[PDB]
RNA sequence: CACAAACGCGUCUCAGAGAUAAUUAAUGAUUUAAUCUUAACCUAAUUAACUCAUAAUAAAUCCAGCCCUAGAACAGGGCACA
């Protein structure tokens, strides 16, 4: 009934696919790892 | 532990009838365990190529409960094939007409879309009230617990519990209730 | 009133015969749980 | 608790107010320094629609509610009490607090549909004929956003729109 | 080509079958699959899911003992979490080093 | 446990002729068409009707005559 | 799974990583002479 | 390809959407509510 | 009635009521002020 | 008040003119009852659950061109073979004992009837 | 209309209950006034749909030949009156 105009992931109008909490916790885990890395690179 | 091959195999692949009450229960939480027992995904001997699968008898289908406003918001739709033959019936009207339709369509949609689907709904028995044939009743083995704990109203609470629950506030004496 | 054997069957008579087979097997010592044969050098 | 009695004795009307003995507050609250009645009894973020014994305390016999100036509650918790009383009333709890009209109980209708956790009213919701796909989905709300602040023993958030 | 690709997918399909069988035989004892797995690992018992499904099918008392061990480890971990202290160390919470 | 259900009753025995009575117990026979037989089998065995229909020559010829056996 | 718990307890993320299940030689002769070692 | 500044809100790359979501503002939440504190 | 997006009182006798899930400007002295949110 | 009667099986003879006292002309179709008998009675709970079923046969045909089970059940009933067999929905207070004949005086002059038949087949 | 039929230009028949969207009301709290209630409890006044009362079909194994207002073939109805 309702269509995405053109291709889903290219155009001016894209798919409204949201962010997920699993992706959120993955991002915070990666930030904590790189924060530890840039602590160990300090001195 | 020491059995012959044919009765050992018969005991391993024996079919079991389960009983399930549907009074004050959500159809999705009913259909989750109904789908599991219709698969035989509660069996450690489960295989998709085997004919393992158990019967489920659900009673009290008329006393089904929807969480939230799904009784009026949720629709069930079908098409008869002819032009102008699109029917969108509200779930309240569909349960008013055919009581077993809601649970039947929930289990029918939740079961995996293979060709075993029709065969395993052939092992499903749905009754609107507590009126089961005696041939079905003598087949039963155990009753599954209900997935939702039913809340009781004020009248089922005993007066011991009424005076056991402390009074939070003190109303003024000049007020009218 | 003590359980010595229990057997499956399609029919009650066949299950009773199989239970008798389980009881006879446990009495005689031929079980699935029995000691395997000793293949050793004495 | 004050009641009014209206008496008709031969073209003479007498209206009287009579005081009936009322129950009092329990003597030992666990948190005496709290102002607000719920927040001094430590029922904040604890109760739900299921707790009939507390929702029966702040209601009228005809199913109505009492004002916040009388109840003494904080405003957010008064709104939470109002939402939970409405949810229990549509859920079929408190059966004895309906008004009595003996002419109307006899003409039965279709049986009452069992329901719970109803944020809205049954008579004012349109059925979702159009629905939607996953990238725009019309979600049926179950429960209310006023009760998202309750404690989570599983740790997962309460899914309010499904 | 389908033979090679289904040979690649055979390990995944058999692993999914083993996880379904372990989930079935653990829910038969009233214990969930992830809790059962992590609490069996927390007792330093390293049995893979193939042989765990094998015990689940052919070995009911031994799988019941394993589920009892996992439930005991789960209750012990919950008790140690609610204790908020390092002094109580349980009988199954002790960690055995290599020798 | 519950006791064994005991069921044994012979209502076909006649006082006139036991040789006819024993034949009356062997006189039960019935023939029925394909479609009613399929729905009767489906109702009896709680399966769908599509299993009970037969199969083609090409399908019955590719079945293995000597399948492997374990144990 | 449970690699994180093994990381706090000091073991590898993988049970195959340097454990006593790994550097022991999995077979030996019945009379007791040692086996030839593993290429890995 | 759209310009840097448009009027149609310029729907973002998914990694940037994840960046926005992880770096949303969260308020300080006190332990006990100061209104029904003493 | 008039179907509108935002609602206001055109005189002091208009009142707000929430009926059928929607908001209503109802007015008794001037019935031409009857408005309904969309 | 809500009861229903037993219907008939007749033979469409032909058509005739008819006239009324106000001068208008109507057309009447001739329906002749030749042999009408109630055959068997199916109960309320075994047929539909609301109204019982009464079985009515039509005009009388030959013994030799009917089927064996049909002749056996009509031999038990007691009547010669009928042409067409129909089912009528009848309330329990209007039941008729099977083997009873019926006549056109079952219908009184001045009434409204419903007529069911196979129409003229025009083929493909 | 030169076939016993078909045909219209000719003739006959054509229906009850529930349900609603918008909109009016009755009782009554939050907000002891009021106020149709995405407050309950029972209420009514109410379009078109849409379902269901109700109607049709709804008796298994004689079928060679012949007829048929039944039919492409296969099917279907008659062949004791006379
Ligand atoms: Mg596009
Ligand atoms: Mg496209
Ligand atoms: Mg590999
Ligand atoms: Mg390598
Ligand atoms: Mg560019
Ligand atoms: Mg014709
Ligand atoms: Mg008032
Ligand atoms: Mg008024
Ligand atoms: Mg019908
Ligand atoms: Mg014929
Ligand atoms: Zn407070
Ligand atoms: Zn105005």
């Amino acid at each position: 009934r309702n269509r995405i105009p053109g291709r889903q992931w290219i155009g001016k109008h894209r798919r409204p696919r949201p962010v997920s909490a699993q992706a959120k916790q993955n991002m915070i885990r990666r930030l904590e790892t790189e924060a530890e890395n840039q602590y160990w690179l300090s001195r | 532990s020491s059995f012959s091959k044919a009765p050992q195999q018969w005991a391993t692949f024996a079919r079991v009838w389960y009983l399930l009450d549907g009074k004050m229960q959500p159809p999705g939480k009913l259909a989750a365990m109904a789908s599991v027992k219709l698969q035989g995904l509660h069996k450690p001997v489960y295989h998709q190529l085997s004919d393992c699968g158990d019967h489920v008898v659900i009673m009290n289908t008329r006393h089904i409960a929807f969480s939230g406003n799904k009784w009026e918001q949720k629709v069930y739709s079908s098409h008869t094939g002819y032009p102008g033959g699109f029917r969108q019936v509200t779930a309240a009207q569909l349960h008013q007409k055919d009581p077993v339709a809601i649970v039947k369509l929930a289990i029918y949609g939740m079961l995996p879309k293979n060709l075993h689907r029709r065969t395993m709904m052939q092992r499903l028995h749905l009754f609107p009230d507590e009126d089961i044939p005696e041939d079905i009743l003598k087949n039963l083995v155990e009753e599954l617990p209900q997935p939702r704990k039913v809340p009781r109203r004020l009248d089922e609470y005993t007066q011991e519990e009424i005076e056991a629950f402390p009074r939070v506030w003190s109303p003024p004496e000049d007020y009218r209730l | 009133r003590k359980l010595i054997a229990e057997g499956p069957g399609e029919t009650v008579l066949v299950a009773e015969e199989e239970a008798a087979r389980v009881a006879l097997r446990k009495l005689f010592g031929f079980t699935e749980n029995r000691r395997p044969w000793d293949y050793s050098k004495p | 608790f004050r009641e009014v009695v209206e008496i008709l004795d031969g073209k003479t009307t007498i209206i009287e107010g009579r005081i009936t003995e009322t129950p009092q507050e329990s003597p030992n609250p666990p948190n005496p320094t709290g102002q607000c009645p719920i927040c001094r009894w430590n029922l904040k973020h604890k109760y739900n629609y299921e707790d009939v014994l507390l929702l029966s305390q702040f209601i009228r016999p005809h199913g109505g509610m009492l004002p916040r100036r009388i109840t003494g509650l904080c405003q957010e918790e008064h709104l939470k009490i109002e939402e939970c009383v409405k949810m229990a009333h549509r859920a079929g709890l408190l059966p004895n607090h309906r008004p009595k009209l003996p002419e109307g109980f006899v003409p039965k209708s279709k049986p009452r549909l069992n329901r719970y956790l109803t944020r809205w009213s049954p008579r004012s919701v349109k059925p979702i004929y159009n629905k939607g796909h996953r990238w725009n989905k019309v979600r049926m709300p179950v429960g209310s956003p006023l009760l998202k602040d309750n404690v989570s023993y599983s740790g997962r958030p309460l899914l309010l729109y499904h | 080509v389908k033979c090679t690709r289904a040979r690649r997918l055979k390990k995944r399909s058999l692993r999914t079958l083993w996880i379904n069988r372990i989930t079935a035989a653990s829910q038969e004892h009233g214990l969930k699959y992830p809790a059962f797995i992590i609490n069996l690992i927390k007792c330093q018992v390293e049995l893979n899911r193939k042989v765990l499904a094998d015990l689940a099918i052919y070995e009911p008392k031994t799988f019941k003992s394993l589920a009892a061990l996992a439930k005991r480890r789960r209750e012990e971990g919950f008790a140690a979490a609610l204790g908020d202290g390092k002094e109580p160390d349980g009988i199954f919470s002790r960690v055995v080093q290599h020798r | 446990t519950k006791p064994i259900p005991r069921p044994d009753p012979v209502h076909n025995i006649e006082e006139t002729h036991d040789l006819v009575l024993k034949t009356r117990l062997e006189e039960k026979g019935e023939h029925l068409e394909q479609g009613p037989m399929i729905e009767q089998l489906s109702k009896m065995f709680f399966t769908t009707k599509h299993r009970w229909y037969p199969r083609g020559q090409y399908h019955r010829r590719r079945r293995k005559p000597n399948p492997p056996k374990d144990r | 799974a449970g690699s994180q718990w093994r990381l706090q307890q000091g073991f590898a993320a993988n049970p195959s990583g340097y454990g006593p299940l790994t550097e022991l030689p999995d077979w030996s002769y019945a009379d007791g002479r040692p086996a030839p070692p593993m290429k890995g | 390809g759209s310009k840097a500044v448009t009027r149609h809100r310029r729907v973002m790359h998914f990694e940037r959407q994840k960046l926005m979501a992880v770096t949303e503002y969260i308020p300080p939440k006190p332990t006990i509510n100061p209104r029904c504190l003493p | 009635f008039k179907t509108k997006g935002v609602l206001k009182k055109r005189c002091r006798d208009c009142y707000l009521v929430k009926r059928r899930g929607r908001w209503f400007i109802y007015c008794k002295t001037n019935p031409k002020h009857k408005q309904r949110q969309m | 008040p809500g009861s229903s009667r037993v219907g008939l099986i007749a033979l469409k003879l032909g058509m005739m003119p008819l006239w009324t006292k106000d001068g208008q002309k109507h057309v009447v179709t001739l329906l002749q009852v030749q042999d009408c008998h109630v055959l068997k009675y199916t109960p309320k709970e075994n047929h539909n659950g609301r109204m019982a079923a009464l079985t009515v046969g039509g005009k009388t045909v030959s013994h030799f061109h009917k089927s064996a089970s049909i002749l056996e059940f009509y031999q038990e009933l007691g009547l010669p073979p009928k042409q067409k067999v129909k089912i009528f929905n009848v309330t329990e207070n209007a039941v008729i004992k099977p083997g009873t004949p019926l006549y056109a005086a079952h219908f009184r002059p001045g009434q409204y009837v419903d007529v069911t038949a196979k129409t003229i087949g025009k083929g493909f």
